[PDB]
């Protein structure tokens, strides 16, 4: 099966560079390109650039010629995305992609992105999140608070991903240079609290994966 | 380079009706029979995922109810009828010509039947009390149209002090909404008080619904 | 649109590893239905694999017809989720309808007309052949047997890599 896996969200700093990576599996990159795309937070898409793994030769969009820089490696089956010299523009989640196509006669299609790679250009320092479990005071709805943490992006999941179902998790809001979201799930009530649920947060630029479990 | 043009930026579509949207192109995007113009849907938080491909193509598994039609200049994704799994942003994307460039995107929101909000209120940690903050999170889930309203009261006063909400994206299997409305207050007042109630009003009912608990 | 979809469903191709090769479909098969959905055209074989699996059907009786008899095989449901396909294509003979300007194959004087008959030694019978071994040629030169006129001819050709389809290309289209 193929897959592209991208490299964990980056916190940098303006003015400074970054190198995000793509890694490819199921399928050799040097027989075809890899592409980057930039999605700034609520804006669309915009194509960056493409490599030919087989002979280096990259070719970006004339904006972005000179910010980004895509290189890649064969022998790892990887393409890397270098941006230099950060502004606030340059904010976004980044995917990597594949695409190849048959044509009239013989039509095909493989398409594969990346999960993506957020990138924040920030001054400010990197604070961990505070995790509060949210508990009552047939179906029970149980809350899990993630307070008070930069940057975005912060990921959670209840019982190591056992629920998937019936759980809400809402976009984080910005307060005073902070920020702070929650996350609910609703489980039948003769699951709790007879067995455990647990929300898993994960914080990136704080290197932080704490575990908190909801009790009565 | 080839300047794409997508139109609507954004419409709401019943469930079981058609959604049309189109893109318009600089220059033609066609070579040797084939239009290279593509179709993307992009969920919240997800990566875009292909549906049409050369204009017409179905991508393996996406359901005839998409279609993409057009030629050189002027293009169509048509989406009869539209499913809860259809809310989305869509963009095309040309790639005759370097530099590959995508469509401005088109939110579509999916209308389905009015539906009540579920409401739960709860009380701050320990672990907060404790750290010495005092937030009190109210969920109100499930709910259709986006539009709701939701008052906070601490012993039968109103607050509107320190509430922050937040709407999760259309959901891809009911359609429906849900919003968290947080109080945060100095674990100081908090404790000053005894009556915490959150009550939403929504189009769905005159009277509102209303969740409290005692300190 | 490609004019097949509208055609009834003989199959042409089998691919190697798929679904429809493990429970012995071979070319030559007219497939007329699966489960409770009558298929007339290869539109409406799509369109009900696709219905099944989203239905949540695993296993459903696919119906053939072999020498003109009706062929009866149990078939796992393709997993659309995972875009899994049944493996099967139409017919398309491995002759030439057009040829690019400038291309590899109009460099070595490939013309709309001709049969080609094997790649790097190994015969092909359908389009999708040629293709797949042109995607695994690495950009490395290629050996071409073809017909022209009963008169066989052996050409030797360099795939380019194309931007636009993000894969190795000889400049060949094939007749419709």
């Amino acid at each position: 099966e193929v897959q592209l896996q991208q490299s964990g969200a980056e916190l940098v700093k303006p003015g400074a560079s970054v190198k995000l990576s793509c890694t490819a599996s199921g399928f050799n990159i040097k027989d075809t390109y890899l592409h980057w795309v930039k999605q700034r937070p609520e804006h669309g898409l915009e194509w960056i650039g493409r490599i030919d793994p087989a002979n280096g030769n990259a070719k970006y969009d004339p904006k972005f010629q000179d910010k980004a820089t895509i290189t890649a490696d064969t022998s790892s089956n990887t393409a890397y995305l270098q941006l230099n010299s950060l502004t606030s523009e340059d904010t976004a989640v980044y995917y990597c992609s594949n695409r190849q196509l048959g044509l009239r006669g013989y039509y095909y299609a493989m398409d594969y992105w990346g999960q993506g790679t957020s990138v924040s250009v920030s001054s400010a320092k990197t604070t961990p999140p505070s995790v509060y479990p949210l508990a009552p005071g047939s179906m029970v709805t149980l809350g899990c608070l993630v307070k008070g943490y930069f940057p975005e992006p912060v990921t959670v999941t209840w019982n190591s991903g056992s629920l998937s179902s019936g759980v809400h998790t809402f976009p984080a809001v910005l307060q005073s240079d902070l920020y702070t979201l929650s996350s609910s799930v609703t489980v039948p009530s003769s699951t709790w609290p007879s067995e455990t649920v647990t929300c898993n947060v994960a914080h990136p630029a704080s290197s932080t994966k704490v575990d908190k479990k909801i009790v009565p | 380079y080839i300047v794409l043009t997508q139109s609507p930026v954004s419409l709401a579509v019943s469930l079981g009706q058609r959604a049309t949207i189109s893109c318009r192109a600089s220059e033609s995007v066609d070579s040797y029979g084939d239009s290279f113009m593509h179709w993307y849907q992009q969920k919240p938080g997800q990566p875009p995922k292909l549906l049409i491909y050369l204009a017409s193509n179905l991508e393996s598994g996406v359901p005839a109810r998409f279609s993409g039609s057009g030629s050189r200049t002027d293009f169509t994704l048509t989406i009869d009828p539209v499913e809860a799994d259809d809310a989305a942003t869509y963009y095309c994307q040309q790639n005759n010509e370097d530099p590959w460039t995508f469509g401005g995107g088109t939110k579509l929101e999916i209308k389905r039947a009015d539906a009540a909000p579920t409401v739960s209120i709860f009380p701050p940690s320990s672990e907060q009390l404790t750290s010495g903050g005092a937030s009190v999170v109210c969920f109100l889930n499930n709910f259709y149209p986006k539009d709701i309203n939701v008052k906070w009261k601490i012993d039968g006063s109103e607050r509107q002090n320190g509430v922050l909400n937040s709407w999760t994206d259309q959901d891809s299997k009911d359609s429906t909404y849900s919003m968290s409305s947080t109080l945060t207050l100095t674990k100081d007042e908090y404790e000053r008080h005894n009556s915490y109630t959150c009550e939403a009003t929504h189009k769905t009912s005159t009277s509102p619904i209303v969740k409290s608990f005692n300190r | 649109v490609p004019k097949y979809l509208k055609e009834p469903v003989v199959v042409g191709y089998v691919q190697r590893d798929s679904i429809a090769q493990k429970i012995g479909i071979k070319p030559g098969d007219k497939i007329i239905k699966i489960n409770g959905y009558e298929v007339r055209t290869w539109e409406d074989l799509r369109d009900a694999l696709i219905r099944l699996s989203l239905d949540g059907v695993k296993e459903t009786t696919l119906f053939l017809e072999r020498n003109g008899e009706v062929l009866h095989l149990t078939i796992k449901v393709p997993n659309v989720q995972k875009g899994e396909e049944l493996g099967i294509a139409p017919l398309v003979k491995p002759v030439v309808g057009g040829v690019k300007k400038g291309s590899p194959a109009d460099q070595v004087g490939i013309k709309p007309g001709d049969l080609i008959l094997e790649v790097n030694g190994k015969k092909i019978n359908t389009w999708y052949e040629l293709v797949e071994e042109v995607r695994k040629s690495q950009g490395k030169a290629i050996k071409l047997k073809i017909l022209r006129n009963g008169k066989m001819i052996e050409k030797e050709l360099i795939p380019a890599k194309d931007p636009k389809t993000g894969t190795y290309f000889i400049g060949l289209f094939p007749k419709t």
